[PDB]
């Protein structure tokens, strides 16, 4: 199967009250297992998951300089870009980044990114072959021209081809009996009247990891677009994810309608009815 | 980054 | 300079049933920038004792978090969650449904 390993990071500017609130934190797949939050008395980079605990003192040792060298260019660029766009020395801004590397199901980097963000918009990206950045706008052209100066796209494909994997690997084995295991979603479907001829039918799917799920309604086999809600995939706080779609329909042709799951954990396409 |  | 309001969602961690404990839920999504006020309330007051998730994002770099505490449900508390945040004006109060 198919895996990653992300590192998000979102640095927030407070000019006039202090430093900037730095937030890290980094996933296996779709399970956290590390942060880094700055805005403790001593900042450390800390376990979020229970398979990574026993990394030793070394380990955290190397990830608390790695984040807090990442704050400190942070820091700096928060600074550059506020220059770069001309904006005052008053207003909070933020600066987001995510990095990190596919493995794919013949062992080999599938594929690798490295991506920015100021104020919630697109800053720079690096190219899905690794081998150049593409660039938003003037101020990200600058960035492009130092990072091309400095031969950074070159250095960071080295991390996602070497360490970013080895530690992937890693990873995947000590949390294995989590980390590899397709769980299932639990699903039902409720019924609600609306009035005296129309019903909601609310197809659940509960408990599923990955998040990667389908769930949508059918009415004689017809895909169903009109009169229903769905709701994005949620976490529920276990590990796990939710979600539900919903869909009014006549009184008594309950039976014509049917909700369709499909995820990983699930070896077919489940379909489902309304059991009263 | 090694600065934006 | 792009802003973005958030999405607010209430619900329970597992399926409610009357007098087992269970967890409730705040998840606020698809928010621009992070500083965000979340508070979950039983019968209109604030619970103490609510954790949160670790600040995340995604694809169009919109802020997450999960807000939750425990909670055992029973017929008689209603439950809600209140956000405040720079693109509300004033804050927004969900209540819980128990079958959303
Ligand atoms: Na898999
Ligand atoms: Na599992
Ligand atoms: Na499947
Ligand atoms: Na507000």
């Amino acid at each position: 199967g198919s895996h990653s390993l992300r590192y998000f990071g979102t640095a927030v500017s407070r000019p006039g009250r202090g430093e900037p609130r730095f937030i890290y934190v980094g996933y296996v797949d779709d399970t956290q297992f590390v942060r880094f939050d700055s805005d403790a008395a001593s900042p450390r980079t800390e376990p979020r998951a229970p398979w990574v605990e026993q990394e030793g003192p070394e380990y955290w040792e190397e990830e608390t300089r790695r984040a807090k060298a990442r704050a400190q260019t942070d820091r700096a660029d928060l600074r550059t870009l506020r220059g770069y766009y001309n904006q005052s020395e008053a207003g909070s801004h933020t600066l987001q980044w995510m990095a990190g590397c596919d493995l794919g199901p013949n062992g080999r980097l599938l594929r690798g990114y490295h991506q920015s963000a100021y104020d919630g918009k697109d800053y720079i990206a690096l190219n899905e072959d690794l081998r150049s950045w593409i660039a938003a706008d003037m101020a990200a052209q600058n960035t492009q021209r130092k990072w091309e100066a400095t031969r950074y796209a070159e250095r960071f494909r080295a991390y996602l081809e070497g360490p970013c994997l080895e530690w992937l690997r890693r990873y995947l084995e000590n949390g294995k009996e989590t980390l590899q295991h397709a769980d299932p979603p639990k699903t039902h479907v409720t019924h609600h009247p609306v009035s005296d001829h129309e019903a909601t039918l609310r197809c659940w799917a509960l408990g599923f990891y990955p998040a990667e799920i389908t769930l949508t309604w059918q009415r004689d086999g017809e895909e169903q677009t009109q009169d229903i809600e769905f709701v994005e995939t949620r976490p529920a706080g276990d590990g796990t994810f939710q979600k539900w779609g919903a869909v009014v329909v006549p009184s008594g042709e309950e039976q014509r309608y049917t909700c369709h799951v499909q995820h990983e954990g699930l070896p077919e396409p489940l379909t489902l009815r309304w059991e009263p | 980054g090694g600065a934006i | 300079a792009i802003q973005r309001t958030p999405k607010i969602q209430v619900y329970s961690r597992h399926p409610p049933e009357n007098g087992k404990p269970n967890f409730l839920n705040c998840y606020v999504s698809g928010f621009h920038p992070s500083d965000i006020e979340v508070d979950l309330l039983k019968n209109g007051e604030k619970m103490g004792k609510v954790e949160h998730s670790d600040l995340s994002f995604s694809k169009d770099w919109s802020f997450y978090l999960l807000y939750y505490t425990e909670f055992t449900p029973n017929e008689k508390d209603e439950y809600a969650c209140r956000v405040n945040h720079v693109t509300l004006s004033g804050p927004r109060t969900v209540k819980w449904d128990r079958d959303m």
